[PDB]
């Protein structure tokens, strides 16, 4: 009866993947997640002048490379006693900030639109499966078409506000331990608002309405893909300078249950990941990594981290649902006329829904909608001409964490410096707490989870598989780093 | 219409994320009426072993005429598993199989980017998968097919675009065989395109009566002096970004911090520490 799948590459996702299920009575009964390339940047960093790593890290992912940035520069703020100035601490959300729309957009748009929109007779729309299962009207597909060529520009005006201040992108070269490197001047300010105007208008216009509108096709998508419906938040762009409020407050949801973020409590095993059996059940503290490509019963290149025993997964759903904040007007609206749902706040989408292939997809259109203000608030928050940095000298041994949120969930770095270099850089990124191997006691990763139950009623067409990876928007970078 | 197989081996997508960013004029045309691109995991429509299949299909009706991209480097230990880039009916493939399956019946292979040209984050120091540069590891398996390199981590955008102009101009005029001969001739000695790469950036800075006049910033935010005691390579580094600049010209490295010499074979290790001179 049961059948086995293998999907290697998994497209249309960032990084190596292969996925394979076991398919029973037309349903998803198990699931296992490879990460198939490994370069090994914790190893790699050792042994550098500390401040390189805020470049060095980026490199793990040239579509999230700030949150990386962020990650690291936090780390060594802590390790090298610096204070951000507040102007700094502005302007390093404006460069983040900025990315998150460049994301968000890449990622429904030009990696998942094609799960549900038929692309022209043309590479590399064409061939794909013959039984795709797309079921938008000529109308609608036809908007999905054009919105997909808009957001070429869209994204790509997204990283000329990266790198207004950031530099360039992928890639900056703006922020640094101690803040950032170029103070915001009047006239670049209304560069970064003239375009961002122009991505709201996208945002607000196309983008959350399409999402809303291809939902209502699909609204057999909200009944699957629950998995073990329970989410991260490790906060996230701080709104002060005493490290209290950030636009994404910490917490973490399981059972039903909100509960604080406890960092201690994380801990990455390995028996079913290719690193030596010795390193398993490590706190990033204390983190090694030693790969083993050979050992038997192994099958990914990603650790897998639990939270205090538990499988979690991050990305905008886990954001929203543990921040539960206001949906937007469209949303609201979209809600009731299409839906026939009366709702004010993200978790009024129900548990169920909220955690589902389709749930996941409108989480990141509400959140980029939601960023929108934030960045509106940093543009009146802003001050052309105050300083955005501090340079700190580099501390002989030190130790430092830099939490934040990547656009697909909970980013940290750790550092520790022994002898003004680098000793250990242990990073747990947000793709490896999604989509990642079984843990030592037999408990699936957070995409294996919620695979099971996924509808496969034509195994020569398997195409809801890949539909649910897509809709936690991997990157196999960033997870095996 | 020539076929592009885009192959990512030890990558992180930035060269792919840099080419999305293009103003190229010529972008739209290269992609729709010039080559077809018919392998790319970050963006095609089919995936897992069907599009390692349509792939091979068309790679066997255009031997010889189909164009490689190579975004990363390529793992040569534990027999290649560092690196799995697909399956086809129960056999993986590691990228070293992939080099040595397509890259002898490809017309010519770009590398792009400093990973795949010159080994670039994982090949430096303290890695342990024996990551190696296209062109070495192409050699050392006895595959003579011709491959440019066009650095950078990530590159601009301009000079992979760049580059297929050059191609394309090259090839009209003097046939595929000739054509790639023309191209070898504009190359430097790490196989970069000289109209890129050809110029120094410190020779061309802005800031090089500053450096000259020994008036040296102190702090990142301090655009006046000269960012050499902060950490700026652009005396060691061939690029033209003080030109071009980047994302729609509205920055480059050496006004928002420094140059890390991202375009060079010794990127990373020979131009760290990245904040000292
Ligand atoms: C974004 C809200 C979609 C809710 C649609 C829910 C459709 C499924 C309801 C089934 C309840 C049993
Ligand atoms: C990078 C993936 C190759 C596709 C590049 C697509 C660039 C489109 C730009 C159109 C304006
Ligand atoms: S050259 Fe740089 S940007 Fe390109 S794949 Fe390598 S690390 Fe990424
Ligand atoms: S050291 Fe850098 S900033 Fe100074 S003149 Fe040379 S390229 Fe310009
Ligand atoms: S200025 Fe230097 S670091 Fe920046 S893109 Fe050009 S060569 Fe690379
Ligand atoms: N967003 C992003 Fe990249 C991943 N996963 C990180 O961290
Ligand atoms: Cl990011
Ligand atoms: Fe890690
Ligand atoms: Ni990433």
């Amino acid at each position: 009866g049961r059948t086995t799948i293998a999907i290697d590459p998994v497209t249309r996702i960032e990084g190596h993947l292969k996925a394979e299920v076991v398919v029973e009575n037309g349903k998803v009964v198990d699931a296992r997640l490879s990460g198939g390339m490994y370069r090994g940047f914790e190893t790699i960093l050792r042994g550098r002048d500390p401040r390189d790593a805020s470049q060095i890290v980026q490199r793990i992912c040239g579509v999230c490379p700030t949150a990386h940035s962020t990650a690291s520069v936090l780390a060594l703020d802590e390790a090298f006693g610096a204070k951000v100035p507040n102007n700094g601490r502005i302007t390093r959300n404006l460069i983040f900030g900025a990315n998150y729309l460049q994301s968000h957009i890449l990622h429904f748009y030009h990696l998942s639109a094609q799960d549900f929109v038929q692309g022209p007779d043309t590479a590399p729309f064409v061939p794909r499966f013959p039984k795709s299962d797309l079921r938008l009207s000529k109308e609608l597909n036809k908007a999905g078409v054009d919105q997909y060529i808009e957001a070429l520009e869209v994204r790509r005006i997204c990283h000329e506000m990266v790198a207004l201040f950031g530099g360039r992108m992928p890639h900056v070269q703006g922020q640094v331990v101690g803040g950032a490197t170029e103070i915001p001047t009047k006239e670049k300010l209304v560069e970064y608002a003239a375009r961002f105007k122009k991505v709201r208008d996208f945002v607000e216009q196309k983008y959350v309405p399409v999402v809303y509108t291809i939902g209502s096709k699909y609204k057999d998508m909200f009944k699957v893909g629950q998995g073990f419906k329970a989410a991260l938040c490790v906060g996230a762009f701080p709104l002060d300078n005493s490290g209290k409020k950030h636009l994404f407050m910490p917490g973490v949801y399981a059972k039903g249950k909100d509960m604080p973020f406890d960092p201690s409590k994380i801990k990455e095993y390995v028996k079913y990941s290719w690193f030596a059996e010795e390193t398993t059940g490590l706190n990033y503290k204390e983190g090694k990594t030693i790969p083993a490509p050979d050992k038997a019963g192994a099958y990914s290149f990603v650790k897998a981290p639990r939270y205090d025993g538990l499988s979690l997964e991050v990305g905008p759903l886990a954001r929203m649902w543990v921040n539960n904040p206001e949906l937007s007007p469209v949303g609201k609206k979209l809600l009731k006329d299409l839906f026939g749902i009366s709702a004010k706040k993200f978790r009024d989408l129900g548990e169920e829904a909220a955690f589902s292939l389709m749930g996941r997809h409108v989480a990141r259109a509400e959140e980029t909608y939601y960023m929108l203000g934030a960045i509106e608030g940093w543009l009146k928050e802003i001050k052309a001409g105050e300083d955005t940095v501090v340079m700190p000298a580099v501390p002989a041994s030190a130790e430092g964490t830099g939490f934040t949120e990547a656009p697909r969930g909970s980013l940290l770095h750790y550092v520790k410096v022994k002898d003004s270099k680098i000793d250990n850089y242990q990073i747990v990124s947000a793709s490896l707490w999604n989509c990642n191997p079984r843990d030592d006691m037999g408990q699936r990763g957070a995409v294996e989870e919620a695979l099971i139950g996924i509808p496969v009623d034509d195994i020569q067409n398997p195409v809801n598989v890949a539909r649910l990876i897509r809709a936690f928007d991997p990157x196999l970078g960033c997870a095996v780093h | 219409r020539p076929p592009v197989f885009w192959l990512q081996g030890q990558g992180c997508t930035g060269c792919s994320v840099t080419l999305l960013n293009s103003v190229h004029p010529s972008i739209a045309d290269v992609l729709l009426k010039v080559i077809s691109l018919e392998f790319h995991p970050t963006v095609m429509a089919w995936e897992g072993e069907h599009a390692i299949e349509h792939m091979r299909k068309v790679a066997e009706k255009f031997k010889g005429k189909f164009f490689l991209v190579i975004e990363g480097s390529v793992p040569v230990e534990a027999d290649g598993k560092y690196c799995i880039i697909g399956e086809a009916n129960h056999h993986e493939i590691s990228m070293v199989d992939a080099l040595k399956e397509f890259g002898p019946n490809a017309a010519a292979v770009l590398a792009v980017g400093t990973c795949a040209a010159y080994g670039g984050i994982p090949a430096a120091e303290g890695s342990e998968t024996g990551a190696t540069a296209v062109s070495k590891f192409l050699g050392d398996n006895g595959i003579k097919t011709p491959v440019v390199n066009i650095p950078g981590c990530p590159p601009h955008p301009d000079w992979i675009v760049g580059t297929v102009v050059l191609a394309l101009d090259a090839i009209k005029k003097n046939g595929l065989e000739g054509g790639l001969a023309e191209v070898v001739k504009v190359l430097d000695s790490d196989g970069r395109p000289t109209p890129f790469f050809g110029r120094n950036i410190h020779e061309n800075c802005p800031y090089l009566d500053k450096y000259d006049e020994g008036v040296m910033s102190a702090t990142f935010t301090d655009k006046v002096g000269c960012r050499y005691d902060l950490g700026c390579k652009g005396p060691m580094t061939m690029a033209d970004c003080f030109e071009r600049k980047w994302n729609g010209g509205v920055n480059w490295c050496v006004q928002n911090a420094v140059c890390i010499g991202c375009v060079e074979p010794d990127f990373p290790d020979g131009k760290s520490p990245f904040y000292q001179a």
